[PDB]
RNA sequence: CGCGGGGUGGAGCAGCCCGGUAGCUCGUCGGGCUAGGAACCCGAAGGUCGUCGGUUCAAAUCCGGCCCCCGCAACCA
RNA sequence: GGUUGCGGCCAUAUCUACCAGAAAGCACCGUUUCCCGUCCGAUCAACUGUAGUUAAGCUGGUAAGAGCCUGACCGAGUAGUGUAGUGGGUGACCAUACGCGAAACUCAGGUGCUGCAAUCU
RNA sequence: GAGAACAGAAAUCUCCAGUAGAACAAAAGGGUAAAAGCCCCCUUGAUUUUGAUUUUCAGUGUGAAUACAAACCAUGAAAGU
RNA sequence: GCUCGUAUCAGUUUUAUGAGGUAAAGCGAAUGAUUAGAGGUUCCGGGGUCGAAAUGACCUUGACCUAUUCUCAAACUUUAAAUAUGUAAGAAGUCCUUGUUACUUAAUUGAACGUGGACAUUUGAAUGAAGAGCUUUUAGUGGGCCAUUUUUGGUAAGCAG
C-alpha cells in the first residue's frame, strides 16, 4: 500500500551535510530569540526532538513563545483556499534568525539617520528605495581600444 | 468499472475564485499556548500597571 | 642526541590460553598469580568455532600484565628457558617481541602436584619514556617518528642487553 | 613516496573541531553547561572553570558569547612562588585556596563582598551558600571539569569546596570530597577539614621523617630548606590572610612591560615564511642541476 | 507462468511439543555358518542434509533467491 | 611575537616525510603515606618542584607534496532550462527568438583566522 | 599489518593503522565517535493532573508526540537530562 | 446582507534573505556497475631445466601491489541549475536611569506590557487595486475528458495512470 509517515520523502532534506556531521557547534545554542523575531526553519537531522515536519523546512515565521529549549513559531500554511495559523514547538537547532529581517532593521536605523542629517538642512533625502534605472548616456573613447572585428567561425569537427 | 483515482486538476482554480487571502492579523494575540509561568506573571504585571496608571491620572 | 630515548619495557604480559574452563582454568590462574604476585584476569571467548569446542563468553584464557622491575625479572627468568635465543622474525614491526614456552616449571618454579603443566606465552611491549601522550585522556598525541620503536631498534637493544643473540632467520 | 592515504580518504574526511582534535574540550558536556534556558534570554550562565596543569591550578569564572568565552575573574595558583614560597601550589590545599581566591575576588568585583561572606570559620562541613533575606541572591556558578575525571577526593573538588566557602553559590553534593565514606552516605568533616589545610600533606611529612629521611629530603626539601614546621599555620591563618592577604593589591605593576620588545625578541628567533618567488627559485635549483643531471 | 507442498548415505525414513554439528532400516563390504549358492549369525563403511545469500545464544531447519519431484485451478458469456 | 587556560567559526586548520624551537609553557618528569576503581599507580587518583629533558607532545618552516579553501572573459555563454511559432525533420530529434545559466576541466593564489583572562628575556 | 611451544583460515595475548568501510530488535532511509555504539554503577520519568501544539485533517476522530505548567521522583559533583 | 469617505490587499515584478537534490554533471570522487593493457611475490593448490635441491637466473588465477584506461545508475553521488517556493520591505514602526510583576536576574539584570517625549503630501521598492473587511444561509456537483510540456506501466494504442 501507500506510505505517508511523518518523515516520508525526507531522505535528502533531513540529511546532515557533506563533511558536517556530528555535534552541533555551540553558537546555535547561544543565539537568543524573542517574541516577534523572524526565524527560518532548517531541520537538523541529528537532533530528533522538537523536529519540524518536512512541510516547514524552508518556512519563515514569527516567535510567539519561548520555553526552556524551544520557541513557539507561528507559520501561515495554505490549506485549501485560505491560510491557517500553525504553531510549531521547535527546538533551537532547527531554527535560525532571518537575515533579511536583520537587514531591514539596519535600513530602519539608516533611514532614521539619513532623515536626521537631511532635517538639519532640508535636502530631500528620499529614503524610498528605487528600482534599477535605465542607463544614462555615456561616451566610449576608442584610444587604446580600437574595435576588433569579429565574424562567425567556420564549422569544424574538434573530435 | 474503473474510475479516475485522483487529480488536483481545477483545484488551484477553485481555490482562487475567492481564495488565498492571508489570515487577518490582530494587535494583542491570544495568550493561549504561551508559557503559564509567563502568563501568570503577565497577569500580575498588567494589573499593577493599571493600578499604577490609575493613581497617576487620579 | 639521545638523552633519554633509550628503549625500556613498557609491560610484559603473561598469557595462558587454555582450551576450556573449569579446573584447568583456575589452576592456570593460580600459577599465573603465584608467578606474578598480582591476581590475574580471565578472558571470555569472543565467539564459537567448530574445532576448538568453544562458545561465546566461555572463559577460555587468563592473562596478567606486569610492569616495572617485576616485568624485567620475569623476562630474565623467561629468557633463561630459551637460552637467550629468539628468532629475528619473533620481533614485531612496531617494536615488540614475545616468546611462548610450555611446561612453566622450566622457569625455575617449584612444581606443585595440583597445578600441573601449563604452557604460557610471554609478550613484551617496548617503548621509550613519553608514551603517555598516546594513552592519556587529555591532549591525545601521536608519538613522533624519531621516538617510535622499530624492529631493528628493539632487536639491537635485545642484543646489546643480556648479550643474547638471534640467528640468521 | 608510496606510503600515502587515498585522495578519496583525504577528500571525504570531516575533521573534528579544532578543540576536539586538540583533546581539550568535551563539546558534549560543554553544550549542557553553556545552553541557557531560552526564557532567560541574555542571562549569562556562568562556569567555574577549573583546569590543572603541573605547577599550575587555574580557576576562572567564565560566561559564553558567540565571539568567544569571556573571563569574569581569574585566580591561579602561581601567585606566590616567585617571592620564595613555592610550596604545595599543586595540591588539594592550594586548589582550595585558589577556589577561595576566585570567590573573594569575584564577589568583591560585583559588589557582594561584605554580604555573602561564605563559610568564614572553616570546619569541613558540607553546606551551600544560602540566600539572605531581603537581600540579593548569591552569585551562581557551575563547576566545569573539562575532561578531568570526577572521583571522590579529587583536586577539582578542592576548588569546588574553596569556592563554596568563599561565598560563590555552587550546587554540589558531598559525595565527592575527601572523607566521604562509600559504605555509609555520610561525610567525615574532620578528614575533609584536614585535606583543606594540608593535613594529608602534613601527615606524609611526619611518617616520612620517621621512616625514610632519604625520601623526606628528596621531596619536601623546600620545606626543610625554608624551615617550615606546624608553627607557621597560625601566621597564615589570621595574621596573613585577614589583615593583608585578603586585599593584596599591594604589588609592583605600574611599569607594565613592553609587549613590543617581547615581540621583537620572539620574532627574531621565529622562522619566517618563504615567499612565492623564492619557492619558484628553490624548485628551479633542484630541476636545473640536482635533478636535471646536465 | 496462479496457488501449494516436498529435495537428508546407492534406496526408504529420523532435525517439525523450533538446536545432541546427522541417526535408523534395506542395499553394499568383511568374517563366520554350509561340501559352494541362498536363508541365518557377528561386525564395518557410506551422506558437513539440492545450491547461494541472511541472526552470529552449537543456526542451515525458520528467512529470501535459482534448479528439480510433483499436485490442484485453469470458467461465463 | 611565544605560551597557557577558556572559546568562536570548524581542514586556508587535515594527512605524509624531513628540518628548527631562546625565555616563557606540557611535562623528561619523580613518588605511592594519604582520597581514589581494576590484572597492572599503564590510564585514573593523590604527593613533591628533583638530577636540570626538549627525545617525544606542541608550534613554526620546508615539499614543481596529497587533501582542503579562494578566484578566474579556463572551459563556457557550453550542458541544462523558463517562455514562443500553423519553425525544420517520416520520425528520432534539432535549429531559431526573448531570458536564466551549471558541473567537470584548466590555470593561478592560499598552509587557519580570530575573542577573553593571564604570563613571558 | 606485524609473533608464538601442540596454537593453524578461525581460541588468545600485544602493538600498529583505521571517518565508521561496525554496531544501534526489526523493513528501508536518515541519524549517532571522548556517542545515540560497547561495558559498568544507580534506577523506574514506561509515573501524577489536566490543558496547548504537529502530522493524516473536515483542520472531526484514531494512532503517534512536540513543547510546556503544576507535583513527585531518578540520576549526576554539577550544569542538566 | 452587515461594519467606512481612500480599504494594511494582489495567481505580478524588484530588492534583500532563506529552503530544495530535480535537469545537467561526476565516476583517474564515496556506494554499486564496468573495457583493456602496464612490476614484483610458492601465504596451502595447475606444471615442468634439473627431480623435495635451500625464499630455486619463467609464466598462469595475483593467495601480498599502485598508476593508468573505455563506459554507466529511478530506488548512487562531491557539485548543482532553470522553473516553481517561504519571509521581509514599518504608523500594531522606530530612539529614555524602569512604570508594573508573584516571572527572570548575582544585581533595576532582563522579559512582556506600558505613561509621557520625536517623526501627513516620500506613511520607508515597483505596478495595479475594479470599493475593503465580515457574516448567515442554501442549490447543483462529487462518471469527466482533450492540447502543449514533464512523466509512469505498456511493442503499442483514438490504451491505462
Amino acid at each position: 500500500g501507500k506510505s505517508h509517515g511523518y518523515r516520508s520523502r525526507t531522505r535528502y532534506m533531513f540529511q546532515r551535510d557533506f563533511r558536517k556531521h556530528g555535534a552541533v557547534h555551540l553558537s546555535t545554542y547561544l543565539k537568543v530569540y524573542k517574541v516577534g523575531d523572524i526565524v527560518d526553519i532548517k531541520a537538523n537531522g541529528s537532533i530528533q526532538k522538537g523536529m519540524p515536519h518536512k512541510f516547514y523546512q524552508g518556512k519563515t515565521g514569527v516567535v510567539y513563545n519561548v520555553t526552556k529549549s524551544s520557541v513557539g513559531v507561528i507559520i501561515n500554511k495554505m490549506v485549501g483556499n485560505r491560510y491557517l495559523e500553525k504553531r510549531l514547538n521547535l527546538r533551537v537547532e532547527h531554527i535560525k534568525h532571518s537575515k533579511c529581517r536583520q537587514e531591514f532593521l539596519e535600513r530602519v536605523k539608516a533611514n532614521a539617520a539619513k532623515r536626521a542629517e537631511a532635517k538639519a538642512q532640508g535636502v530631500a533625502v528620499q529614503l524610498k528605495r528605487q528600482p534599477a534605472q535605465p542607463r544614462e548616456s555615456r561616451i566610449v573613447s576608442t584610444e587604446g581600444n580600437v574595435p576588433q572585428t569579429l565574424a562567425p567561425v567556420p564549422y569544424e569537427t574538434f573530435i | 468499472a474503473k474510475s479516475k483515482n485522483h487529480t488536483a486538476h481545477n483545484q488551484t482554480r477553485k481555490a482562487h475564485r475567492n481564495g488565498i487571502k492571508k489570515p487577518k492579523t490582530y494587535k494583542y494575540p491570544s495568550l493561549k499556548g504561551v508559557d503559564p509561568k509567563f502568563r501568570r506573571n503577565h497577569k500580575h504585571a498588567l494589573h499593577g500597571t493599571a493600578k499604577a496608571l490609575a493613581a497617576a491620572k487620579k | 642526541q639521545n638523552p633519554m630515548r633509550d628503549l625500556k619495557i613498557e609491560k610484559l604480559v603473561l598469557n595462558i590460553s587454555v582450551g576450556e574452563s573449569g579446573d584447568r582454568l583456575t589452576r592456570a590462574s593460580k600459577v599465573l598469580e603465584q608467578l606474578s604476585g598480582q591476581t590475574p584476569v580471565q578472558s571470555k571467548a569472543r565467539y564459537t568455532v567448530r574445532t576448538f569446542g568453544i562458545r561465546r563468553n566461555e572463559k577460555i584464557a587468563v592473562h596478567v600484565t606486569v610492569r616495572g622491575p617485576k616485568a624485567e625479572e620475569i623476562l630474565e627468568r623467561g629468557l633463561k628457558v630459551k637460552e637467550y635465543q629468539l628468532r629475528d622474525r619473533n620481533f614485531s614491526a612496531t617494536g615488540n617481541f614475545g616468546f611462548g614456552i610450555d611446561e612453566h616449571i622450566d622457569l625455575g618454579i617449584k612444581y606443585d602436584p595440583s597445578i600441573g603443566i601449563f604452557g604460557m606465552d610471554f609478550y613484551v611491549v617496548m617503548n621509550r619514556p613519553g608514551a603517555r601522550v598516546t594513552r592519556r585522556k587529555r591532549c591525545k598525541g601521536t608519538v613522533g617518528n624519531s621516538h617510535k620503536t622499530t624492529k631493528e631498534d628493539t632487536v639491537s637493544w635485545f642484543k646489546q642487553k643480556y648479550d643474547a643473540d638471534v640467528l640468521d632467520k | 613516496q608510496k606510503d600515502a592515504k587515498s585522495s578519496a580518504y583525504s577528500s571525504r574526511f570531516q575533521t573534528p573541531f579544532r578543540r576536539r582534535r586538540e583533546g581539550k574540550t568535551d563539546y558534549y558536556q560543554r553544550k549542557r553547561l553553556v545552553t541557557q534556558h531560552k526564557a532567560k534570554y541574555n542571562t549569562p550562565k556562568y562556569r567555574l572553570v577549573v583546569r590543572f596543569t603541573n605547577k599550575d591550578i587555574i580557576c576562572q569564572i567564565i560566561s559564553s558569547t558567540i565571539t568567544g568565552d569571556v573571563v569574569l575573574a581569574a585566580a591561579y595558583s602561581h601567585e606566590l612562588p616567585r617571592y620564595g614560597i613555592t610550596h604545595g601550589l599543586t595540591n588539594w590545599a592550594a586548589a582550595y585556596a585558589t577556589g577561595l581566591l576566585i570567590a573573594r575576588r569575584t564577589l568583591q568585583k560585583l559588589g557582594l563582598d561584605e554580604t555573602y561572606k561564605g563559610v568564614e570559620e572553616v570546619e569541613g562541613e558540607y553546606e551551600l551558600t544560602e540566600a539572605v533575606e531581603d537581600g540579593p541572591r548569591p552569585f551562581k556558578v557551575f563547576l566545569d571539569i573539562g575532561l578531568q575525571r570526577t572521583t571522590t577526593g579529587a583536586r577539582v573538588f578542592g576548588a569546588l569546596k574553596g569556592a563554596s566557602d568563599g561565598g560563590l553559590y555552587v550546587p554540589h553534593s558531598e559525595n565527592r570530597f575527601p572523607g566521604w565514606d562509600f559504605e555509609t552516605e555520610e561525610i567525615d568533616p574532620e578528614l575533609l577539614r584536614s585535606y583543606i589545610f594540608g593535613g594529608h600533606v602534613s601527615q606524609y611529612m611526619e611518617e616520612l621523617a620517621d621512616d625514610d629521611e632519604e625520601r623526606f629530603s628528596e621531596l619536601f626539601k623546600g620545606y626543610l630548606a625554608d624551615d617550615i614546621d606546624a608553627d607557621s599555620l597560625e601566621d597564615i591563618y589570621t595574621s596573613a590572610h585577614e589583615a593583608i592577604r585578603a586585599d593584596p593589591a599591594f604589588k609592583p605593576t605600574e611599569k607594565k612591560f613592553t609587549k613590543e620588545q617581547y615581540a621583537a625578541e620572539s620574532k627574531k628567533y621565529r622562522q619566517t615564511k618563504l615567499s612565492k618567488e623564492e619557492r619558484a627559485a628553490r624548485v628551479a635549483a633542484k630541476i636545473a642541476a640536482l635533478a636535471g643531471q646536465q
